[PDB]
RNA sequence: AGGCAGCAGUGGGGAAUAUUGCACAAUGGGCGCAAGCCUGAUGCAGCCAUGCCGCGUGUAUGAAGAAGGCCUUCGGGUUGUAAA
RNA sequence: CCAGCAGCCGCGGUAAUACGGAGGGUGCAAGCGUUAAUCGGAAUUACUGGGCGUAAAGCGCACGCAGGCGGUUUGUUAAGUCAG
RNA sequence: CCCUG
């Protein structure tokens, strides 16, 4: 199914995660359908830690994808819940 | 050459085949030593070289020059050749390492020692 | 409009069948002079009213035969 | 035979030019016309005319400034066995722009800079620097 | 200590004679400095 | 004031009833470093004899050119016998991107920034020749406008 | 990682003064500058074009005390940056923080200030740089810590600044022992012995 | 009865290419409502200068121009502020 | 003219800056050389960018199919071409 | 007719 998820990229112990629609088939870090946005869980402060493109995410969700567990907590942090 | 020409037959690049076509492309090659000798070179040189029939793991007859200052390779000698053609000797394209397996280093050099697979002088 | 292409038929002696040149004019990649393109393409034509040599306007369609992928349009003229 | 009066053109003026001839003299017709008016406009030619009704023989009285050729080089570059075509931003700088480029495009003839200020591409019919 | 490899094959009458008409024993030709060939393109440290 | 330098300096050879006849030739090139620059080539028995055979002969040969800012107006070739040069002006600091005959004759000349490549024959005799060759005929705008009839707004 | 001989040796190699001693005496009473190095040092080299070109890539390369490695990837990023590519390359050889503070005189040579860099004695823009190889932002500011203040050297490093002539793009004060880089400097505020396109020609060789 | 061209590894070939490691802590997958289970994917660790990148081997002073070598027309110069 | 070095030119013959060592320098530097392999230099397969009287290179000569190119005017199409 | 490499 597509599904919006975090693949990891950066180097050892800096992880990067960009979020991502993807097929839940397929690898984590291989083949997916489009990037929807990214994850920094190490940027610090005076900087962006992450965007998310909340209406494709939206278009996605509607059109039939389920959503991961650490992005659906994201999505409520950039609601600011 | 017009372009009509070289559309209908274009044009031929150099093959430039290998110098060294025993090693097959590798860096060196490990050979056991069938025939260690001497040779005349060709003029103006004039000196004895010392050489050696070497069969190697892929089963081609090489003859491989021995640099240095003295050697201890005898027959059934284990050794590893690299590139590198010597002019005088007239079919010699190789060369024997030293320091080797059993290419022993050259006695009492303390310079180009890494050529010819020397220690350092402990001092 | 709808994708089709022109081409000069030359053999059409199999029958409710027709192969068409589609003469095409194409830039050579490395030397840069415009050299003449030839594609055969199998098309179906029914009831055979092209000649040898005829002028033919053809669109791909689902496949028909091992080779047979096009089918004609119209007549372009007749020689 | 004969396959390029344009190369023809281009030859005459090199060779009349060379040779210090005040006048060269050659068939006509509107491609061959449209260059001359280019370069009177543009400025290597001083003068051209035409004479003639069926036979109509294009003159071109050209110009040395200080006894020397006017025409420092000059070259046919679309040749009919290997044609030029540029992009937009692909009309070349002849002579670092001291020269012209006699480029053919849709809105006519015209020189290398009126093609770039156009917006217009075509045959590069000849390099004259 | 390596063998000389002579080119007389195998000798059946006198190899001190086959060394000789070998060309390890051949007579060698010197350059000269001045002379007849006397002539040098490029010095030795030119 | 006036750069003068050698660039390469050759032992030639005349044979005679009792021998050899060994004499040296230099060629130079002078230039005082705006454009104006010149080349000599000198023929002599002995090696500093050759060199001012070389400097007078480069003074008194010795022509302009016109530049801009230290480089080339356009892209330029030049021939002669065996040799083929090809140079064009250059960006603020690229260097003299040539060999070493065009290399002394620009740097004397007192261009800066120029790339260059020698195509064919290299002999520096011939190389200095059609180096010098494409400098007398590339062309100024300046010139080239008062050549045209028009203004220097109306070329550029 | 770095040149650990003789600085006189390198300085009588070039010809020229370097500022690689600290500068209370003379170098000519110190040594012997206009001989070459070496037995054969009283020879008068005819140097080819090439070693020309050598000896004045190692003659910057030795002022600066930059590794021949440091120096290439310098040139390549001289070479990335627009405009004159000498300016750009001897843009970032000032830019690096162990001239900068050879400039700003905490620092009597530039191994001194070098080993200041090295040993943790120069806090920028209130965070702590140890590496010499840091390039140092226009319109930065530069400290040195308290652990130096206590330390004799930089009154010695200060006193031999004001002998020495001001650089014109720095704002230093040795009351509070700090210090401001405003801009990049270009030729005329750089020394007129360095002959930078000849370091392009090298390395476009 | 069996199929390491899964991970680690062994033998052999070759000039030559590594540890019979820790953990689901994170990402992701399978199953399950979920807790949770499995995961040699993955996150990491160990070996190799294999490459790139970054730093270290210190800082000033010192003619005694020490020796001992190097050259010598034996006057001396050099190693050499180099060293102690 | 042995021992040897060599990528090329080549050095070694009793006065070797080319062999082996020392001293001194040069260049790199936790790397340094050698070998293997690709590109460049090589405009040395030349499209950009080569040549054929004598350096290698004009079929012994002609006719001619496919193929390549096309004097000039007007109109038309817009395939190539150009612009968005 | 020939002139050791
Ligand atoms: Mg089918
Ligand atoms: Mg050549
Ligand atoms: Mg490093
Ligand atoms: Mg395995
Ligand atoms: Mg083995
Ligand atoms: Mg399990
Ligand atoms: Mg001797
Ligand atoms: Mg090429
Ligand atoms: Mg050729
Ligand atoms: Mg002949
Ligand atoms: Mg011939
Ligand atoms: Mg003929
Ligand atoms: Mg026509
Ligand atoms: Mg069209
Ligand atoms: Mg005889």
């Amino acid at each position: 199914m597509v599904t919006i998820r975090l693949a990891r990229h950066g180097a050892k112990k800096r992880p990067f995660y960009q979020v991502v629609v993807a097929d839940s088939r397929n690898a984590r870090n291989g083949r997916f359908i489009e990037r929807v946005g990214f994850f920094n869980p190490i940027a610090s402060e005076k900087e962006e830690g992450t965007r998310l493109d909340l209406d494709r995410i939206a278009h996605w969700v509607g059109q039939g994808a389920t959503i991961s567990d650490r992005v659906a907590a994201l999505i409520k942090e950039v609601n600011k819940a | 050459a017009t372009v009509n020409q070289l559309v209908r037959k274009p044009r031929a690049r150099k093959v430039a085949k290998s110098n060294v076509p025993a090693l097959e492309a590798c860096p060196q090659k490990r050979g056991v030593c069938t025939r260690v000798y001497t040779t005349t070179p060709k003029k103006p040189n004039s000196a004895l070289r010392k050489v050696c029939r070497v069969r190697l793991t892929n089963g081609f007859e090489v003859t491989s020059y021995i640099g240095g200052e003295g050697h201890n390779l005898q027959e059934h000698s284990v050794i590893l050749i690299r590139g590198g053609r010597v002019k005088d000797l007239p079919g010699v394209r190789y060369h024997t390492v030293r320091g080797a397996l059993d290419c022993s280093g050259v006695k009492d050099r303390k310079q180009a020692r890494s050529k010819y697979g020397v220690k350092r002088p402990k001092a | 409009k709808i994708r089709t292409l022109q081409g000069r038929v030359v053999s059409d002696k199999m029958e409710k069948s027709i192969v068409v040149a589609i003469e095409r004019f194409v830039k050579h990649p490395i030397y840069g002079k415009f050299i003449k393109r030839t594609t055969k393409l199998h098309v179906h034509d029914e009831n055979n009213e092209c000649g040898i040599g005829d002028v033919v306007e053809i669109r791909e369609c689902r496949p028909l035969s091992k080779t047979k992928s096009w089918t004609l349009v119209r007549v372009v003229e007749k020689a | 035979s004969m396959q390029d009066p344009i190369a023809d053109m281009l030859t005459r003026i090199r060779n009349g030019q060379a040779a210090n001839k005040a006048a060269v003299t050659m068939p006509s017709s509107k491609l061959k016309v449209a260059i001359a008016n280019v370069l009177k406009e543009e400025g290597f030619i001083e003068d051209f005319k035409v004479e003639g009704d069926t036979k109509p023989e294009l003159e071109l009285t050209l110009k040395y400034f200080q006894g020397k050729a006017v025409v420092e080089s000059i070259q046919r570059v679309s040749r009919p066995g290997l044609r030029i075509y540029k992009r937009k931003d692909e009309l070349p700088k002849v002579m670092a722009g001291l020269g012209i480029a006699v480029v053919s495009t849709s809105k006519g003839v015209m020189t290398d800079r009126a093609a770039r200020q156009a917006g217009l591409g075509g045959e590069i019919i000849c390099y004259v620097a | 200590m390596s063998r000389y490899q002579h080119t007389k094959g195998q000798i059946k009458d006198n190899a001190i004679e086959a060394l000789l008409h070998d060309p390890l024993f051949r007579q060698r030709v010197e350059k000269n400095k001045k002379g007849k060939g006397s002539y040098m393109r490029k010095g030795k440290h030119g | 004031e006036l750069q003068e330098k050698l660039i390469a300096v050759n032992r030639v050879s005349k044979t005679v009833k009792g021998g050899r006849i060994f004499s040296f030739t230099a060629l130079t090139v002078v230039g005082d470093g705006n454009g104006r620059v010149g080349f000599g080539y000198g023929k002599a028995r002995e090696v500093p004899a050759a060199i001012q055979k070389a400097m007078e002969k480069a003074r008194r040969n010795m022509i302009n050119v016109a530049l801009n800012n230290g480089t080339l107006q356009h892209p330029v070739k030049g021939v002669h016998t065996g040799s083929r040069v090809f140079m064009q002006p250059a960006s603020e600091g690229t260097g003299i991107i040539a060999g070493g005959a065009m290399r002394a004759v620009l740097e004397v000349a007192g261009v800066h920034n120029v790339l260059a490549k020698a195509y064919g024959s290299t002999n520096p005799i011939n190389v200095v020749r059609a180096t010098i060759d494409g400098l007398e005929n590339m062309n100024s705008p300046e010139m080239v406008a008062a050549k045209r009839g028009k203004s220097v707004e109306e070329i550029l | 990682a770095r040149y650990l001989g003789p600085k006189l040796k390198l300085s009588r190699r070039e010809g020229t003064d370097l500022f690689l001693k600290s500068g209370v005496r003379a170098i000519d009473t110190k040594c012997k500058i206009e001989q070459a190095p070496g037995q054969h040092g009283a020879r008068k080299p005819r140097l080819s074009d090439y070693g020309v070109q050598l000896r004045e890539k190692q003659k910057v390369r030795r002022i600066y005390g930059v590794l021949e490695r440091q120096f290439r990837n310098y040139y390549k990023e001289a070479a990335r940056l627009k405009g004159n590519t000498g300016e750009n390359l001897l843009a970032l050889l000032e830019g690096r923080l162990d001239n900068v503070v050879y400039r700003m005189g905490f620092g009597a040579t530039r191994a001194e200030a070098r080993q200041l860099v090295s040993h943790k004695a120069i806090m920028v823009n209130g965070r702590v740089v140890n590496i010499a190889s840091y390039q140092v932002s226009p319109n930065d500011v530069v400290s040195i810590r308290e652990k130096a203040k206590k330390q004799s050297r930089v009154k010695a490093a200060l006193e031999l600044a004001e002998q020495r002539e001001k650089p014109t793009w720095l704002e230093v004060d040795a009351g509070k022992m700090e210090g401001t880089f405003k801009r990049k400097p270009e030729r005329s505020d750089l020394s007129a012995d360095i002959n930078e396109h000849l370091i392009v020609e090298l390395y476009s060789k």
